[PDB]
């Protein structure tokens, strides 16, 4: 369980969304409006 | 003049001392306390290092110190008729095999002569070490931050030292001083190499932040040199709560810094904190009993008193009808001792021994003490539910605490220590108007160079055009100001012949937009992607 | 445990042909507060918005309930059960970008 | 609810009567038929724009006696609220909290702010400079408090 602090981990959990998405896609399904 | 030449030198309080007498005071207590952590992590390495006799002795011993911040450093013992020397390897000099054990056999061969009173720089002098320097070796490696390095780099390094096996006089010793992870690591590297690692591991932590045995300490060394001088509020602590919970690696030098500057704050605005000792009641002013009035809790209580005594001549007599009285009513309540100080320190050296508990924060503590919430403090270990009617305290609402106190109800060490950096930036551009107040009648009708396209620059696409933007930038100037402005100046002579150009307003406009965005690229906020093309750019920075 | 098949058919057909509860204008004004701030709130963060038709909806949901409750009139707290069945399916029926709405209807749920 | 009963046109009769109930002088009763004219092309709902920017011009036309009275702050959005009819104080605030920051890239409020020199100005540039001499509002300021001493003792003998 890893040591750094809540928004470092939130820091972390956005950092892993990249990894099969692709900004063709990603702006369309997350709007305020397997790899 | 020179100032495109890179660094070139040149050579061209009644309150503030009663801070002093304050100020070094509280450091005493803190570095006192550095150096006992200091002297903690010394330690514990040393015993460790020694006295571990395997079995087997053709294995080093190796120390993963978890959660160390890369700057941990280490004292020696002298053990005479051996020499025991030192190497640190940082990962800027890690480019390699081959530098690697290259510096690593300069940095201990200067070290061995220095002891002692043309070779090379390999592992051939670490065989003859006894015939080259008499006394047998020791090293240890303080590898300083691990897990920045190719770790195949540092897989085929402890090979190269596994050969160094076979000679009876050396002895090895490895630190490893992780930043955290230890799942991390025996994943990296080849797991023929964990086996050899293997033989004598020792898991100590060394970690600022463990268990908070000096996080609490070092804010109850706080509270004893403020104690009974001054409060602390509750949406001050909260603040030292909150944000200290961001930083994992070092509470300890942030409640250091955070709780100074509050203390810098008070002594620099707040008039009444001379009186915190009663020797300086002379010095009493009217503007000083000017200045008492607007207290909250002072303007608060005559308006208990009203209604408390609806006879109101007595109250209205010791307002500023008097003031010899009317000082008299104020340093009645100037000695409050405030025992939440005094029951926070009876209630934590408690639960430290009697219940034995150490997963605690003192700081929420007092902070839970300031509302009440202490009885639903214990609760989580319900180890105080004999305990909690002689530990409890309820918090009074006392009175004068206002003119000494600590507070952010202004935001200022919100603003100043941690500043919402592009949102103060991005609200400097599109206003403008609050950061600034012949030819000053232009600026009244005309905005900042910076900032006016700015709205534009906003209201403008992902990857945008360059000449549009400018066409679009062109909209926003009128033509008959330029032309007041260009023609302003009868003196010089040089810019009156560009003034009489007809076409001086379209020319003045790509001269003022390419100094713009000109300057919209040393702060990043433009990127210009592909050059020797820029007919397009790309925006990085949005509002949020 | 539960109601018996054949009182619950019998049930059905006793209370669809006898009864027909009405609403009275005395406190169900609020409900039309609620939904001003219902709509208004599926236009900034939802793309989809939210009409009369559901108003007919929840009315209709409540006096149903009314009806399975075999009371005189419909009651305050049946429009309450009427918002969370339209907010169960109207924010289900969209994507996980309205996952604010999730909490933002934990205020009246 | 007649601020979510949208797609309705407020003409040029309609819009000056809702500013002369609220006390807007000529210059700015027409700059709100002037940017209405901006935003009736490009709007998305009307009801909810023509609210947005009048409550923010008040809360700094009146701020001679909104810093001077903190009462009346709640007597000109209740006075909307019975007037629009809507639900409650929640979702009006979430209008002009909305529509600042839309008219923040414009002109004539950085105008209507240096025009009217009502702001306080010497705090924002102490506030936002960052100063130790700036204001702690854990007091209550000597005007409003000789304004609470002059009602009080008054009201006292």
């Amino acid at each position: 369980t890893y040591d750094l602090s809540i928004i470092s981990k939130y820091l972390l959990i956005a950092s892993y969304i990249c990894s099969y998405l692709e900004p063709r896609y990603d702006a369309s399904i997350f709007s305020r409006k397997n790899p | 003049a020179d100032a495109q030449r890179s660094h070139y030198t040149v050579y061209p309080e009644k309150r503030w001392e009663l801070y002093h007498q304050l100020h070094s005071h509280f450091h005493d207590q803190v570095d006192h306390i550095i150096d006992n952590i200091e002297a903690d992590l010394k330690a514990e390495i040393s015993d460790l290092l020694y006295s571990e006799t395997t079995q087997k002795r053709r294995c080093f011993n190796t120390i993963f110190l978890l959660g160390s911040d890369s700057t941990t450093k280490i004292e020696l013992k002298d053990e005479s008729s051996r020499y025991n020397v030192l190497i640190e390897l940082t990962p800027k000099e890690s480019p390699n095999v081959r530098m690697m054990l290259r510096r690593s056999m300069y940095k201990l061969y200067s070290a061995a002569d220095a002891e002692e009173h043309d070779v090379s720089y390999d592992l051939s002098l670490v065989e003859n070490f006894k015939r080259l320097f008499g006394k047998d070796l020791a090293m240890v490696f303080n590898f300083k931050d691990v897990d920045s390095i190719n770790f195949n780099t540092l897989d085929n390094f402890i090979i190269l030292l596994k050969s160094a096996f076979k000679y009876d006089h050396v002895k090895i010793s490895l630190i490893f001083n992780i930043n955290t992870n230890l799942s991390n690591i025996e994943k990296n590297l080849r797991q023929s190499t964990i086996r050899l690692l293997k033989r004598n591991y020792h898991k100590l932590d060394v970690s600022s932040n463990k268990g908070f045995k000096y996080g609490n300490q070092i804010f109850q060394s706080f509270l004893d040199t403020v104690d009974g001088k001054l409060n602390l509020s509750d949406r001050f602590v909260e603040f030292i709560l909150s944000k200290m919970a961001n930083n994992t690696n070092h509470n300890l030098q942030l409640l250091t810094k955070m709780l100074d500057y509050s203390l810098m704050s008070y002594f620099f605005q707040n008039a009444f904190s001379v009186f915190i000792d009663p020797v300086n009641v002379d010095f009493l002013n009217d503007d000083y009993l000017k200045i008492l009035s607007r207290c909250p809790t002072f303007m608060f209580f005559v308006e208990g008193l009203i209604k408390q005594h609806a006879p109101a001549d007595e109250i209205l007599s010791l307002l500023t009808n008097k003031n010899r009285g009317l000082e008299e009513f104020f340093v009645e309540f100037l000695v409050r001792e405030n025992p939440i100080n005094g029951h926070a320190k009876f209630v934590a050296r408690f639960l430290e021994e009697e219940l034995n508990i150490t997963n605690f924060n003192l700081i929420e503590l007092y902070h839970n003490l300031l509302i009440g919430k202490l009885d639903s403090y214990l609760d989580r270990w319900s180890a105080c539910k004999e305990y909690k009617d002689r530990l409890h305290f309820e918090p009074i609402d006392t009175i004068f605490q206002e003119l000494f106190t600590l507070d952010n109800r202004s935001g200022l060490l919100t603003q100043s220590i941690f500043p919402s950096y592009k949102s103060n930036i991005e609200d400097n551009l599109l206003s403008w108007e609050q950061v600034l107040p012949l030819s000053g009648d232009l600026d009244k009708i005309m905005a900042p160079v910076l900032g006016q396209l700015f709205k534009l620059y906003r209201e403008a696409n992902m990857t945008i055009n360059i000449y549009d933007f400018y066409i679009a930038f062109r909209e926003t100037l009128p033509k008959e100001e330029i032309l007041n402005f260009i023609r302003k100046d009868p003196s010089n002579t040089k810019l009156l012949e560009l003034a009489e150009t007809p076409d001086a307003f379209d020319k003045v406009a790509l001269i003022l937009f390419m100094q713009a965005i000109f300057a919209f690229e040393n702060m990043g906020l433009i990127k210009f992607q592909s050059t020797k093309s820029y007919d397009l750019v790309e925006k990085c920075v949005w509002r949020g | 445990s539960p109601i018996p098949q054949e009182l619950l058919m019998k049930y059905i057909h006793y209370a669809r042909t006898k009864i027909y509860p009405k609403l009275h204008q005395m406190d169900m004004d609020k409900v039309s507060r609620v939904y001003a701030d219902l709509r208004r709130e599926s236009i900034s963060t939802g793309s989809f918005p939210i009409t009369v038709r559901h108003l007919e909806s929840i009315l209709r949901i409540a006096e149903s309930f009314a009806k399975m409750r075999l009371s005189e009139f419909v009651s305050s707290y049946d429009l309450d059960r009427a918002i969370k069945v339209v907010v169960d399916s109207f924010v289900d029926a969209q994507k996980v970008s309205v996952r604010r709405q999730l909490r933002r209807s934990f205020a009246i749920y | 609810s007649l601020l979510v009963k949208k797609y309705c046109k407020m003409t040029t009769e309609e819009i000056i009567r809702l500013c002369n109930d609220f006390e807007l002088p000529r210059e700015v009763a027409y700059k709100i038929v002037d940017e209405y004219n901006i935003n009736a092309s490009r709007l998305v709902c009307p009801w909810q724009l023509v609210c947005g920017l009048v409550l923010n011009c008040t809360f700094i036309v009146f701020n001679e006696r909104r810093r001077k009275d903190p009462r009346i702050d709640h007597f000109i959005v209740s006075k909307m609220c019975s007037l629009m009819l809507t639900s409650k104080v929640d979702d009006v605030i979430e209008c002009v909290k909305l529509v600042k920051e839309l008219i923040i890239g414009e002109k004539w409020f950085r105008d209507l702010q240096i025009r009217y020199d009502d702001f306080r100005y010497d705090e924002i540039i102490f506030r936002k400079l960052g100063s130790m001499l700036q204001t702690t509002n854990i007091l209550v300021t000597d005007d409003q408090y000789n304004i609470w001493k002059k009602r009080i003792e008054m009201d006292l003998a």
